[PDB]
């Protein structure tokens, strides 16, 4: 069924927003195991599939609502040159996320969008108790426990 | 007996505090990533939820109203070894409460209750050794260490 | 913002209340010997400790301090009949607050916490036709066939 | 030997307990209260184990079991009458029980404690379930009640 | 008939007796260490038992009153020979009152309780020949060598 | 958890006797294995570890105590030329245990330390209904069946 | 078959050790696992018994030479306070009896007594192989690891 133009182009938003936190995410799993932090490049792959299948969501809806996606379009990458650099850009990058996806919801409301607003809310859903949530208790442990034990602790077994 | 009954209310509302500062410290735990750590302290929540089932039901059947309103004061940490602390100071300090509500049990001839309340003895006894335990190791391997073990498993 | 914690601390407070008021009944029920209505107010009374556990973990990750200390006033009932009443009545209230925190939630779009409220919300409004049928049944087939009803196997 | 003579005494209320309470289940059984007879059926054959360990406990002792004496056996022509007579035997028994209990800790004598100990938990259950059978009767009609002790048909 | 009723209770009497003589004849084997002996008078006690039960039966079902106030004098022997000798004895007074009470039966025209009598006539039958066997065996193969095959398993 | 003084030295002096009662064990059952009794050397073999768990539990106890367990006193040992003497020996001493763990159990209720009391009452009844009873039982049986049925028992298999 | 007194009276000093070493590594693995290190509580309990198996054999090669045992006699007992004076105390005792097994070897070969030799060279090689070497590594591991990481390796999983 045809969509609204404003519900098109917020659910564009939040692919591209979706894509460049896939990438994002990709680079820094593969970053982290090439440091051999085993343990972290799993736990960051599993968020990379998981920010994939969001992806992916969003383009079913959008391509339901009768749209063009935008995958081409892609967000500033924001890398980190350690661990704690990588762990604080990505919790900021899924943060502006959360931001996006609270609009697009409040959006979708008013528009009377509400299949895409259980969508929406799911995957804010998915981004705040899965993604924000880790990447801030990850931040809380590099401070807790130290950057050397956090480290051991990322590394795993060798 | 109304001084047996009213020392079980007693009893029973230290299970109660103990066991509303057990699932808060364990969930703050859980919030912060100390997941080891928060899973004994879920468990010890449990046992102290099912502990103070085994009063509810011994007070209804000393054909008592237990007292499910009144609630101690909770020590919440801001750290987890302040958690650690406040949580061995309040086992502690029902402790005493309960050798002495044990030996009330004993001079009343209430002989089911005193073996109730000295199951529970040991149970609290074996927290407080627990916890004496989980701050003398925070003292040798230092705080991070016992932090990064409380984590377990990133 | 602070409205939104002061409403989920309200929410809770509730659910502890309802946890109490759950687990004393059941309690007082398999002391009379109402084993089948007393095993359904233990299920009842241990989800409304998961429903508590889940509001617990989002006051916290909405970096708050869930308030366990402060609690209700227990409608502890003197029979079965006044059992129901009672937790029809708290149900009742606890779920015109729960909406109110729906729509202030909504209002603030806080909407992960409008999908936990909207979950407490459905299995509260299933408590409730619970009640308001359990007390037309006592109505319909009589007291003491549902007295017979309620414990069930001898 | 005042131990010696109170588990004596424990004894023979215990197996005044096994009579009474296996006479009341096969009488249920009789009546066709199937439910309320194998609760009775369950009750007579923990009090006989119960009598077994005493018995166990007071040869341990070097003492001269007295299986030949037996307390007066309550029976009841309806069954909230054998319910209430289960209740007083229970009540008497507490009593025996606390007063044994507290002559065994007064003795020194600890381990026999601990097995008298146990025996008046179990007595209190019992006492609890009679009292809780008792209230259920008048809650819910002697109709009510006996169609429930019947169980299946 | 009152006459039947009457036998029934003093066969019924006559059982509780053995049942009583016999568990306490076991507690005293096992107490010495005669574990083959204990476990064989334990499994004769519990038959008695399970007699008893049938027999109580019989009596209910004949809309009577089973005695299960009276006991007959339980000979307890002061040795393993002692034993056997009172549990054969006793078998000996049971066997005679159950042939008298299974003619009265006969005579009466009661076959139902005849043929239980009947059962009850052989096991205790049984139980004479094992216990002149066991007595013949003492005799035959010395006391030491009986008790060390009551024994059994050190 | 500190405890009475008076509690701790009498745990103290039951683990000393818990610990001569293990070596007793030990060297009657090794020497009932030389004889060629294996049937009584499984059960003091059995015997010996339960009375090293008590040891244990008594050790335990004392370290919770926040007192020291004094382990290397010994006391004078009855070491039996014969199987009668072994059993009598480990009678006499079993008794004199139950003499001191019922005075333990006497003083620690009275210093109203009750989980200690539970510990020692767990201890007196296994002592009792365990190793007491089966010792007066060996000795009535060495008594009623003769040496040399009990000997061929003992035994067992040859 | 007859056992010379020179070959009784060191298998005697060596069970001696062994009975010893017994109660020592008995009280190390008490504290142990009341200080909470699990890990090296489980280790020094299974040494423990693995010493109690010691001492049965030499008892039972005793028994054979027609001697009798020498197990009320202790050495004196060296108690640790914490971990490193504990396991440096171990490997002390260790070395002692590993000379004494040594000069005991050298005995047994001297007098025929190659069965006595066998037992002895079996109890000498699980001394050095196992009870030793485990207690040089630990110590080198409080020295490389540290005394913080190497008491939370020893604290395990909490
Ligand atoms: C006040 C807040 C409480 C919270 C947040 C809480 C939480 C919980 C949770 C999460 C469970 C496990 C449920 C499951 O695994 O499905 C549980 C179990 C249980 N709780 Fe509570 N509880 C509370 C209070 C109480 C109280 C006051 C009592 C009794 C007086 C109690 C008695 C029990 C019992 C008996 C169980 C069953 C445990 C078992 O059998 O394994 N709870 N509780
Ligand atoms: C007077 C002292 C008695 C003692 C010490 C005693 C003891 C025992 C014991 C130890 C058992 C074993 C139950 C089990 O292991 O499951 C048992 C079962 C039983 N008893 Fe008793 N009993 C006594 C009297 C009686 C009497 C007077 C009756 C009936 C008139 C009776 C009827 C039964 C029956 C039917 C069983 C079940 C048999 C079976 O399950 O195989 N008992 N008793
Ligand atoms: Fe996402
Ligand atoms: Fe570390
Ligand atoms: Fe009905
Ligand atoms: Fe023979
Ligand atoms: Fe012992
Ligand atoms: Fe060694």
């Amino acid at each position: 069924p045809r969509g609204s133009p404003k519900v098109i182009s917020v659910l564009n938003g939040l692919l591209t927003g979706e894509l460049t936190a896939a990438d994002q995410y990709f680079v820094h799993a593969r970053m982290l195991e090439n440091w051999g932090f085993k343990v972290l490049y799993e736990r960051i792959e599993h968020e990379r599939h998981d920010e994939l299948d969001h992806a992916g969501l969003l383009i079913n809806r959008i391509l339901f609502l009768e749209g063009v996606p935008d995958v081409a379009s892609r967000a500033a990458l924001n890398i980190g040159s350690d661990v704690p650099k990588m762990m604080a850009n990505d919790l900021a990058y899924e943060l502006q996320v959360v931001d996006e996806l609270k609009a697009a919801i409040a959006l979708c409301e008013s528009e009377r969008d509400y299949d895409t607003r259980r969508i929406l809310v799911h995957l804010l859903e998915e981004t705040e108790q899965d993604h924000v949530r880790w990447l801030e208790v990850q931040v809380g442990l590099i401070d807790k426990l130290g950057l050397k034990n956090y480290l051991q602790s990322a590394a795993g077994e060798i | 007996n109304r001084t047996v009954l009213a020392a079980l209310n007693d009893v029973l509302r230290h299970q109660l505090t103990a066991i509303n500062q057990y699932f808060l410290h364990a969930r703050m735990m859980k919030n912060w990533g100390f997941n080891a750590l928060g899973k004994h302290e879920y468990k010890e929540s449990i046992e102290e939820m099912k502990a103070a089932d085994k009063l509810i039901e011994r007070i209804l059947l000393l054909e008592g109203l237990p007292n499910l309103q009144d609630l101690g004061k909770l020590l919440i940490g801001e750290n987890v070894p302040e958690m650690l602390k406040n949580d061995f100071a309040m086992e502690k300090d029902a402790h005493a409460d309960l050798v002495k509500t044990i030996a009330l049990c004993e001079k009343q001839a209430d002989y089911v209750s005193r073996d109730l309340l000295s199951e529970f003895l040991e149970e609290c006894e074996e927290r407080m050794d627990f916890y004496e335990t989980q701050l003398e190791l925070v003292k040798k391997m230092g705080e991070q260490n016992y932090l990064q073990s409380a984590v377990g498993a990133l």
